[PDB]
RNA sequence: ACCCACUCGGCACCUUACGAGAAAUCAAAGUCUUUGGGUUCUGGGGGGAGUAUGGUCGCAAGGCUGAAACUUAAAGGAAUUGACGGAAGGGCACCACCAGGAGUGGAGCCUGCGGCUUAAUUUGACUCAACACGGGGAAACUCACCAGGUCCAGACACAAUAAGGAUUGACAGAUUGAGAGCUCUUUCUUGAUUUUGUGGGUGGUGGUGCAUGGCCGUUCUUAGUUGGUGGAGUGAUUUGUCUGCUUAAUUGCGAUAACGAACGAGACCUUAACCUACUAAAUAGUGGUGCUAGCAUUUGCUGGUUAUCCACUUCUUAGAGGGACUAUCGGUUUCAAGCCGAUGGAAGUUUGAGGCAAUAACAGGUCUGUGAUGCCCUUAGACGUUCUGGGCCGCACGCGCGCUACACUGACGGAGCCAGCGAGUCUAACCUUGGCCGAGAGGUCUUGGUAAUCUUGUGAAACUCCGUCGUGCUGGGGAUAGAGCAUUGUAAUUAUUGCUCUUCAACGAGGAAUUCCUAGUAAGCGCAAGUCAUCAGCUUGCGUUGAUUACGUCCCUGCCCUUUGUACACACC
């Protein structure tokens, strides 16, 4: 056949990061907790998922995309 | 090879068909290709007692160095026909007729 | 080869004449979907704020 | 000189084979394992090699004598069957000719092939047997090619990572052809499904048709293949299976050390021709009758009316039968198979045309039909796959299949007006009548049909009739091109197709060459089906109109058969 060509700059994938991240959330001394991070409203997200914080933006996740909330 | 191919015709004719035949194609150990025609007895190969008194079968049996074609014929015997024509077009068979004892001048009969 | 192959046709006709005389776990699925039923099974409650 | 008989001794031939031989053959090549009449000579696998060396003869060229080392599993003889021949004798055929027809070859465009060009212009095939062939009419798809972008749809095993998260997804932005979280920014979500690594799979219109199956093409518009009992031979083998004659035919007659058979040809099957005989039919059709229109009227003539009734089966349909067997007679011939003529017959060229078709062969074609397949290749910056766009169409030009013409046996305009093979919509948008609107293309409202029921009597085309043009590249011809309107489709630009206007090219019958064809055939003519969203200048079938000329031969070309040669048999590649 041919075989090759490549004007270099071969792509890559994604890492999914790393972050130890629940730590949001925060606790008095002995015991209250006051969340951090505010939740969504969509029934099919049941209060335990939480919002993403940007600039104007707060982004739920858990809808894989949906529904844009702003405050 | 032939043991069974052999087999086969002899198994074949031993259940009383009129003749059978039986073709091996393809590549047995060596790189080129064979054919073999294995037959016995009595096979017509033309016209329409073709549809209805010889049942052909091919099959490829798949195998490390290749593939094999298998070709089976068999001719039923006509006689057996059951719900069919009983014999080939060509079969004119002629009753025999009889010794006569002649003579005996008229006379007649009553009753 | 012949031979051997006229045996074969032989050991075809033992066969063929021997085999011509010769010689409850249930509870289904669906209903065991329906037994099961009897729950105590689940857990719900959320949605404040 | 001749004739006839006998006898010696010659040169040979003929037939025999008791006999001999591996055979071919042989009155010796016989009287040989039942081995001895007398005598001379030569040979002991092939090659080395009649070479070296010595002797000897010769003017010489050379003659006589004449080794070994080494190498090697055959070399060789006769006969058999094949295959092949640029040997000879027979045949067969419009893929051969004869007599002719319609042509192609010239022109314009359609189309395939080469070539060139190209990012790519994907590829197979190259005499008959590659080139309107791959059902190959590619706008996406198809698609294999090119410019780029995603995805894993990487089974399974072990191992590594890791519940403090193994892994997934994403709004907006940036970015991208792109409303691809491709990637990046940011920080949510996800929960052991993946990831990473090896091993092993897997896909591939990647390679190999010269590794295979299968299918197909070709040999073959051919007539060949085999076995029983007998005959010949040690034997492989032969005869049967053949000089002739006949046939489309190893089809037959006949000749006959062969007799009598089987495969293949034939039979058979399918279709078109014939049935006032058989059974029937509101999904076919006729007559009578009502109801009824028009013209005439003396009754008449010409229509309307899916059931208002009766009867029929000629026509149409398809079941069962019938029918032809070259029959009758006569010519011709081995008075044989057959051939020819005439009468009759629906039918007498295998009745016409097809289907099926033995043994064998080809490195024919096909891995690009297949989830048929071996091996090789690749397997995540993929030759997997999808997505966007292009490309198969690219044009100095060579080849082939074709379509339209060069006109007056014609174009054009009115008008008459006649087929056959088909095909059509369910979980869907197929075939379309009719009514309108529109010059047309079309649009639009409804309608019957899963169909002998509706489209459709497919009112097809050539063709017939009455006019206009009047031989002038003319109103023959319609390429090229401009402009506008429509349809299919997500998409029409490189113009899918259709309409209107205009533009009005070449071509004044085609060199050398060369294809196809003998009766409802050739040719002229359209139609339906295939493909198909749209596109036929193609193909497969169909009917319409309907000839001229053979009914012979071997000159050309082609192949089949004998005889013959062979040192070929992996068979003249
Ligand atoms: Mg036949
Ligand atoms: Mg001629
Ligand atoms: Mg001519
Ligand atoms: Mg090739
Ligand atoms: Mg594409
Ligand atoms: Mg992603
Ligand atoms: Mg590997
Ligand atoms: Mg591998
Ligand atoms: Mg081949
Ligand atoms: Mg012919
Ligand atoms: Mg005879
Ligand atoms: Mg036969
Ligand atoms: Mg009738
Ligand atoms: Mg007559
Ligand atoms: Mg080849
Ligand atoms: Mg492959
Ligand atoms: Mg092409
Ligand atoms: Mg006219
Ligand atoms: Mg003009
Ligand atoms: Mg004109
Ligand atoms: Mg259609
Ligand atoms: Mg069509
Ligand atoms: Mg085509
Ligand atoms: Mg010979
Ligand atoms: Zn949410």
């Amino acid at each position: 056949k041919k075989v090759y060509t490549t004007p270099k700059k071969i792509k890559h994938k994604h890492k999914k990061v790393k972050l130890a991240v629940l730590s949001y959330y925060k606790v008095d001394a002995e015991g209250k907790v006051t969340k951090l991070r505010r939740e969504c409203s969509n029934p099919t997200c049941g209060a335990g998922v939480f919002l993403a914080n940007h600039k104007d933006r707060l982004y739920c996740g858990k809808c894989h995309s949906v529904y844009k909330v702003n405050a | 090879i032939r043991r069974a191919a052999y087999g086969v015709v002899r198994y074949v004719m031993e259940s009383g068909a009129k003749g059978c035949e039986v073709v091996v194609s393809g590549k047995l150990r060596a790189a080129r290709a064979k054919a073999m025609k294995f037959a016995d007895g009595f096979l017509i190969h033309s016209g329409q007692p073709v549809n209805d008194f010889i049942d052909t079968a091919t099959r490829h049996v798949l195998m490390r160095q290749g593939v094999l074609g298998i070709k089976v014929k068999i001719m039923r015997d006509p006689a057996k026909s059951r719900t069919g024509p009983k014999a080939l077009p060509d079969a004119v068979t002629i009753i025999e007729p009889k010794e006569e004892e002649p003579i005996l001048a008229p006379s007649v009969k009553d009753y | 080869a012949e031979k051997e192959a006229q045996a074969d046709a032989a050991a075809e006709i033992a066969e063929d004449a021997a085999e011509a005389e010769d010689a409850x776990x249930x509870x289904x699925x669906x209903x065991x979907x329906x037994x099961x039923x009897x729950x105590x099974x689940x857990x719900x409650x959320x949605x404040x704020x």
